[PDB]
């Protein structure tokens, strides 16, 4: 569900 | 600022192998989101310099032959840092050696692959990040890469960011994410 922390994707 | 991010890039070779860190890199890194950023490799060129110095309050800059390594400390977690062309993953021992003469529980090197690249080893964690501006290598193509380490107490989350070729051509920011958590 989550982002990385730039924000480019939600994991899967 | 409450999370502790790590900026690491590696053997960007400007001038003389890339002429800039691709833009679609540059688009996802902003002001005030990390904390620290670690290039390995020497860094002549003024403008990726000064881009880099507007990203962080605290650049490091870890040299070929001015800072030989470089140790960071966050939470319980001790980070080396150092440019290390020999060492390769296909020879562990030798980098779990260097972990130990700094003392580090993770070891970022920018091998001479000038590929990402992660593992453990004898509960430690071993990291390259491979080419910012995906150099080549005098040593398949060489892709671009970048990594982010985001440290909490005994873990860190290490996040890699690659620029890779769809079949259509377009290059797209594809992450990973991996993480390490210092046992017991």
């Amino acid at each position: 569900x989550g982002y990385d922390p730039l924000g480019l994707k939600y994991f899967a | 600022s409450m999370a502790f991010l790590i900026l690491v890039i590696g053997n960007l070779h400007i001038p003389d192998r890339a002429l800039d860190i691709p833009p679609k890199f540059k688009k996802l890194l902003s002001p005030g989101k990390i904390s620290q950023t670690l290039c390995l490799g020497n860094l002549t060129d003024r403008a990726t310099y000064d881009y880099l110095r507007s990203i962080s309050p605290d650049l490091k800059i870890v040299r070929g032959r001015l800072p030989l390594m470089q140790v960071v400390t966050h939470g319980s977690l001790r980070i080396g840092f150092l440019e290390g062309f020999t060492l390769v993953s296909e020879e562990p021992d030798v980098l779990l050696a260097e972990a130990n003469k700094l003392d580090v529980d993770v070891l970022c090197w920018a091998g001479g692959s000038h590929r990402f690249e992660c593992f453990e080893y004898m509960d430690k964690f071993f990291v390259n990040p491979g080419s910012a501006t995906g150099a080549f290598t005098t040593d398949e193509e060489v892709v671009p890469s970048f990594c982010l380490m985001d440290v909490q107490g005994i873990s860190l989350t290490l996040y890699v960011y690659q620029l890779r070729k769809d079949e259509n051509g377009t290059e797209n920011v594809a992450v990973e994410k991996v993480t390490y958590t210092k046992p017991v």
